[PDB]
């Protein structure tokens, strides 16, 4: 894209040269400036059409500017005016859309912001429930924390970036961005290190609680970071311009492809976690074991993040579009309510959650 | 004097700390199986191959196995097997074949299965002395039980070569005499699982384990709510 | 007669148990009752204890 | 105390029915489950049959499977055996036993080495 | 030769009871109607005791009130301070089961037992510096279910082979030996005087011992199943039982019979330790179903319950001055109640 | 892609292609 500031340039530039063209040029219109275009010998009693500037990325280049030189040898007046009459409809041949799309991004940004609140609020609850209770630790809800307060400080880096984008060079718009894409690398990393967790459990029988659970803790939350500094390192080492909201190039895939292949990898898993359960229901000994599959399956589909699939490999679309609003409203709704799903399925509907629950409420009820 | 008596004993809680540290990972890693059988079953054989208690300790591609052979008891069970509520596995060993000594082990099974404190542990079937119910076609389970003869051969259990149908339909029934059993209740906590053995055999090991780590795998299938 | 020394020294069991001292119910049960009484005071679970005396708080 | 006293037996004809009682003295009686051992001439102890608590679940041993009838009163406090169709190899003695613990499924029963919820046993012969 | 035994016992048996009846001139719950109720007990949990990895199984506090061992099914035997909640000693078993552990009245000797048929005495003193065992004692067939010693050099002993043992610690020998029983004797409680002790075994029966002579002197048969637990009330002339009938029942000495029993119509789990307060008042019965009920002794009404354990209470202990309970489940966790 | 990243960097194109727009906009409004 073109900078607002080069424009100015440009057409100072061309201010410049119509002058320079000034000096070097029965009474033809003299050239002139417009502040738009630069206006040849005006022949008398005919109209001159000029095409339009090929220095102005909005202008259908194609067309010409019509504007009549009288008999006088001065340019045409506007009937009760003293502006200067010109025709630069062909110029002007892409105002399709103006403001209309604008709806469709103030669409997204309700519905992530309606999703990032309820999965804020109902994974503040899981996070207080877990962290309370003295049975519920163990490896699999110490993973299983380090998830949720993931999922929190994403949606709080998602407030924060939306806030001070609504109300360049300051650094508050880079340290926002920065902690925006890096609170969302590290919930991918994080639905990857449960992933794993969960394949390294049935897959091998030994287990190091300690090596693993520090590991996947380093895995989880430090690699990110080093993604994420390179990234800083390169953007300020090269373009330092600006927020850095806008993109540059290729430089934009030093946190996409670590990114997208922790994606791949994750479906992979999970293909193979579900098929060792349709091994363990057959070896069990009909309808019912479809049922559990089914039930398993869709309560195994929000902990590895099975819809990134759907659309994790897309090239860069058109702003406004088919697949892009398809795509981007998919994508909105199932990242938004993830958050949500992963409360309710895991921790609310534990059954060991449930008894802790009921049994410290009933201790409640006796002591009162 | 009070604070050195309160950084002596402090000193000792941290090094009895490290120790329960280093041997808390042992206890987690080695798997416990009880070899529990009759008299009349060779179990003897299988400690051999494979005071009041015994105990082999071996182990299998990097896995630690302790197996505890009961010893000089008494016959009355119902109290010392209530020690036995946290090992990994019950490897029960019955002799198919004087008393009708297949529905006392029936009846020990149901007892073992039944049990309010034995209700989350897994129990390892063998069903031994497969020669000698071969080497019986020629010459007594038809007399102590009236359901032989209304019973057909599996449709879905695929019979191993060179073996006497008489006898498959023999091994498969027996079999299912305890899966009957163990699918009664159906909680939906703990499985059967059944094998066959000879009088003398060496894959008896790689079984077992391949059992066992099953029953983990189930486990873990336990806790995320999947099984 | 293995069986019948048993149940001989079950019969001489029973004989020694039979001729023993019987205390009437009513007086060991109210011999109870004062040991219950008489050491009232002294329990710490029967009557709770303040903590600057009790090690526990 | 719990005390069990069987009642009836006695030398019996093949083919023939008699039947048996158990007079169950000095405990709950409708919160046991309870069964009937038999000591062969010069053999163990074998498990015959058994009934619940309740009376609807009822087992048998194979080899007198269908040919026994327990059930068990607990408006009288008896237990009640019918033997029809009877065979010279189902002399025996018997005994009333009684599972240990109450409200429960599992029982342990079949030890020789003097269980002591069973009864002092009755003859039957044929 | 049978009958005339056999039917003689029936008489004798029939003459016991009938003296029973004769001496039954009240009941415990007749002369205790003016009496104040002991209120509602609410008792607190103070400290939390967290190293064991298996099982608790048995645990006993010492004279001093100060320290208490516990025993877990992890082979390890850990000596814990009550008031610091630091560890003292930790020492590994050869075996791994455990079913009982006893604490010496001198504080120099522990002694733990378990299915391996051996009793294993342990010498605190160590001026080396490092727990060694003293003693082993291998002179039982069955299983060793409970342990007490009566001082430094003696040990009384319970057997699963429906046998009791007194043993001598310096030669390694049996005494005596103690049979009357007909199934496996579970626990056995020392009268404050060492010169009788109670045994209960899983034949509903317990039996009054004397130490010195080696015969039995009373058979209490009140119970419907087996007899899992057994304390001595304060002054040694009653004692109380808990079965697995879910029962408590309160024997006499004295009146050769029971004087009161504990049951409640929603508790229908079984009884694995009880054990008196100081005064004796209260008794404390730990029950199958997670909590343990503690139970006005002269009026059969529950004064309160300690419903913290999340597993099976398996042991239950009260201090000698009666400041605080213990209790130890198969959470392996050890509460210790104010 | 990553379609809360695609998001940003589309809307940030976005509105600077409509700061050029609206500011070339009133220069076509009084020149014409
Ligand atoms: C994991 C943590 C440590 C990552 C921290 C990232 C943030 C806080 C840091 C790392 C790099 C930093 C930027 C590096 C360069 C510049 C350019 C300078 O002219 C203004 C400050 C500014 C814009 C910094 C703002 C804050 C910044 C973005
Ligand atoms: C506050 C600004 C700079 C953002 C900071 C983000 C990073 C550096 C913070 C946010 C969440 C934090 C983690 C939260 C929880 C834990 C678990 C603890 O047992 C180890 C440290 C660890 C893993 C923290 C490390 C530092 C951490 C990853
Ligand atoms: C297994 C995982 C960790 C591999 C991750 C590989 C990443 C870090 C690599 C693979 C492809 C690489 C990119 C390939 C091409 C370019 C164009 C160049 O002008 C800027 C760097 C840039 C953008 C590279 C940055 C680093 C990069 C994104
Ligand atoms: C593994 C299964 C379940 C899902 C497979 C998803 C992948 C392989 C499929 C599904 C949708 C497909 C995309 C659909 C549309 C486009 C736009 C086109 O201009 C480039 C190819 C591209 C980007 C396709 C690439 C492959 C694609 C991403
Ligand atoms: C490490 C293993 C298991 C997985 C590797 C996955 C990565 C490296 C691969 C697999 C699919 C690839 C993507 C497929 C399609 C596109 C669209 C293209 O216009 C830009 C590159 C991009 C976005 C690719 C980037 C790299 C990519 C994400
Ligand atoms: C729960 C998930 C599956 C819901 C996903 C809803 C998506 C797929 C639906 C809901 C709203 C739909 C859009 C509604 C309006 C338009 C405008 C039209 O000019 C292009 C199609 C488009 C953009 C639709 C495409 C599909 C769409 C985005
Ligand atoms: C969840 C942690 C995220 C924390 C992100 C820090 C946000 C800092 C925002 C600073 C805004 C400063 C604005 C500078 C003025 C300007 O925009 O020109
Ligand atoms: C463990 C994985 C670490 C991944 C590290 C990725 C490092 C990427 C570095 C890219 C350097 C790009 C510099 C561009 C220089 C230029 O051409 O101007
Ligand atoms: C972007 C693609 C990168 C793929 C990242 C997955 C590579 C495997 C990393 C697993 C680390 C697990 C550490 C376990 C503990 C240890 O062995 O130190
Ligand atoms: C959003 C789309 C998700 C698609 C998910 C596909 C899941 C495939 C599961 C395959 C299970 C096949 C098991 C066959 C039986 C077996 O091999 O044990």
């Amino acid at each position: 894209v073109m900078t607002k500031e080069e424009q100015i340039f440009l057409l100072h530039r061309a201010q410049a040269q119509c002058e320079k063209r000034l000096k070097e040029v029965g009474r033809p219109c003299l050239p002139e400036w417009d502040h738009i275009l630069c206006w040849p010998l005006g022949a008398p009693g005919e109209v001159v059409a000029v095409p339009c500037p090929d220095y102005i990325y909005d202008f259908n280049h194609k067309g010409h500017a019509y504007r009549r030189c009288d008999r006088n040898g001065s340019w045409e007046l506007v009937p009760g005016h003293n502006r200067t009459w010109a025709n630069y409809s062909e110029c002007v041949k892409f105002l399709t859309n103006e403001t209309r799309e604008r709806e469709v991004f103030d669409r997204l940004a309700m519905i992530y912001t309606v999703g990032y609140s309820v999965s804020l609020a109902s994974l503040t609850v899981a996070v207080l429930i877990l962290a309370y209770f003295r049975r519920l630790h163990c490896t699999r809800n110490y993973i299983h924390m380090h998830l949720f307060l993931s999922f929190m400080l994403r949606a709080v880096s998602i407030f924060v970036k939306d806030a001070v984008l609504y109300s360049a060079g300051y650094a508050g718009c880079r340290v926002a961005v920065t902690f925006f894409l890096y609170f969302l690398a590290t919930n991918y990393y994080w639905i990857l290190v449960e992933g794993l967790y969960l394949h390294s459990l049935i897959f091998m029988a030994f287990f190091s609680e300690k090596k693993y659970l520090w590991g996947f803790t380093v895995f989880g939350w430090g690699l990110p970071a080093v993604f994420v500094a390179v990234w800083v390192s390169v953007r300020a080492t090269l373009a330092n311009t600006g927020c850095w909201d806008l993109s540059s190039g290729n430089k934009k895939w030093i946190i996409q492809v670590p990114i997208l292949a922790s994606i791949v990898l994750n479906f992979i898993l999970f293909i193979n976690i579900v098929r060792v359960l349709a091994t363990k229901l057959r070896e069990t000994n009909t309808r019912q074991q479809y049922r559990k599959l089914l039930k398993s399956t869709l309560v195994l589909m929000p902990l590895f993040g099975v819809h990134y699939i759907v659309f994790m490999a897309t090239p860069y679309t058109e702003v406004s579009g088919t697949l892009w609003q398809v795509q981007m409203h998919y994508e909105m709704l199932f990242n938004s309510f993830q958050g949500f799903f992963v409360a309710i399925i895991y921790c609310f509907c534990n059954g060991e959650v449930q008894a802790e629950i009921k049994k410290s409420w009933s201790r409640w009820t006796l002591a009162l | 004097d009070q604070r050195n008596e309160e950084k002596a004993q402090r000193e000792a809680n941290k090094k009895i700390e490290k120790q329960l540290q280093k041997d808390k990972q042992v206890y987690r890693a080695t798997h416990r199986l009880l070899l529990l059988g009759a008299g009349e079953s060779g179990k003897s054989t299988i400690v051999k191959q494979m005071t009041g208690i015994f105990e082999t300790k071996f182990q299998v591609d990097k896995v630690n196995f302790h197996m505890f052979d009961v010893g000089g008891q008494r016959d009355e069970r119902r109290k010392w097997i209530q020690c036995f509520n946290d090992v990994t596995a019950i490897i029960f060993v019955v002799a198919s074949s004087q008393t009708n000594r297949l529905q006392e082990a029936l009846n020990l099974f149901k007892s073992i299965w039944n049990n309010r404190w034995l209700r989350t542990i897994s129990v390892i079937l063998f069903l031994n002395k497969q020669d000698l119910l071969a080497e019986k076609v020629l010459a007594k389970i038809e007399d102590y039980f009236p359901e032989f003869a209304r019973y057909t051969t599996p449709e879905d259990a695929t019979p191993e070569p060179g073996e006497d149908p008489r006898v498959t339909r023999a091994k498969y029934f027996i079999r299912d005499e305890f899966l009957r059993i163990s699918t009664a209740s159906g909680d939906g906590r703990h499985y059967c699982y059944p094998h066959f053995t000879c009088a003398v055999d060496t894959e008896n090991i790689r079984r077992v384990f391949n059992d066992c780590r099953d029953i983990i795998q189930r486990m873990h299938l336990r806790q995320y709510e999947l099984l | 007669t293995a069986s019948i020394a048993q149940a001989r020294k079950l019969v001489e069991q029973l004989k020694m148990e039979a001729n023993i001292d019987r205390i009437k119910v009513s007086k060991a049960a109210a011999d109870l009752m004062a040991y219950c009484e008489a050491h009232a005071k002294e329990d710490p679970l029967l009557t709770p204890v303040p903590a600057s005396e009790n090690p526990f708080r | 105390q719990v005390q069990l006293q069987e009642s009836g037996g006695g030398l019996v004809q093949p083919g023939g029915s008699l039947r048996l009682s158990c007079a169950a003295s000095g405990f709950t009686f409708s919160n046991y489950k309870m069964n009937w051992v038999r000591q062969a001439p010069g053999k163990g102890l074998e498990w015959v049959s058994d009934i619940s608590q309740s009376g609807a679940s009822i087992s048998y041993t194979g080899s007198v499977k269908g040919r026994f009838t327990i059930s068990r009163d607990n408006a009288k406090n008896t237990l009640y055996l019918q033997m029809n169709s009877l065979k010279p190899e189902d002399t025996a003695v018997y005994y009333c036993a009684r599972c240990p613990a109450p409200f429960t499924r599992d029982c342990f029963d079949v030890t020789s080495t003097t269980y002591a919820y069973r009864g002092q046993g009755t003859q039957v012969t044929v | 030769e049978l009958d005339q035994l056999r039917q003689e016992a029936e008489q004798l048996k029939n003459q016991i009871r009938d003296a029973r009846k004769a001496c039954a001139d009240a009941t415990l719950s007749q002369i205790t109607n003016n009496i104040d109720p002991v209120g509602r007990i609410q008792m607190r949990t103070r400290r939390t005791l967290r190293g064991h990895l298996a099982k608790i199984y048995a645990m006993h506090w010492g004279t001093d009130s100060r320290l208490l061992v516990s025993a877990s099914q992890d082979g390890k035997l850990i000596i814990w301070d009550s008031y610091t909640t630091n560890k003292v000693h930790a020492i590994p078993l050869r075996s791994s089961w455990v079913m009982t552990c006893a604490y010496a009245p001198s504080g120099n000797y522990v002694a733990c037992g378990g299915l391996d048929n051996i009793c294993s005495i342990y010498n605190l003193k160590t001026r080396e510096g490092n727990v060694r065992v003293s003693r082993e004692l291998a002179g039982h067939t069955g299983y060793l279910s409970c342990c007490r010693f009566l001082d430094d050099n003696q040990i009384v002993t319970s057997s699963g082979d429906t046998t009791c043992a007194l043993w001598d610690i310096e030669t390694g020998q049996q005494t005596t030996t103690f049979t009357g029983h007909t199934g496996d004797v579970m626990s056995l409680s020392l009268a404050p005087d060492t010169r009788l002790f109670v045994s209960g075994a899983c034949d509903a029966s317990a039996k009054l011992w004397d130490v010195r002579e080696g015969m039995c002197r009373q058979t209490f048969t009140g119970h419907e199943s087996d007899i899992n637990a057994i304390c001595f009330f304060p002054n040694g002339n009653a004692f109380a039982t808990g079965s697995d009938d879910a029962t408590c029942r309160l024997f006499d000495l004295r009146a050769d019979q029971e004087l009161m029993t504990y049951s409640h119509d929603n508790i229908i789990c079984g009884i694995t330790s009880v054990s008196f307060s100081k005064s004796g008042r209260l008794l404390l019965a730990g029950y199958d179903d997670f909590n343990c009920n503690v139970w006005d002794a002269l009026k059969a009404d529950r004064a309160g319950v300690l419903a913290g354990h999340d597993n099976r209470v398996s042991c239950l202990g009260v201090t000698d001055d009666g400041m605080a309970v213990a209790t130890g489940s198969w959470d392996s966790f050890l509460k210790i109640w104010n | 892609a990553v379609a809360e990243i695609q998001l940003m960097h589309q809307r940030a194109k976005w509105i600077q292609d409509a700061r050029r727009r609206a500011f070339l906009h009133k220069l076509i409004a009084e020149i014409h």
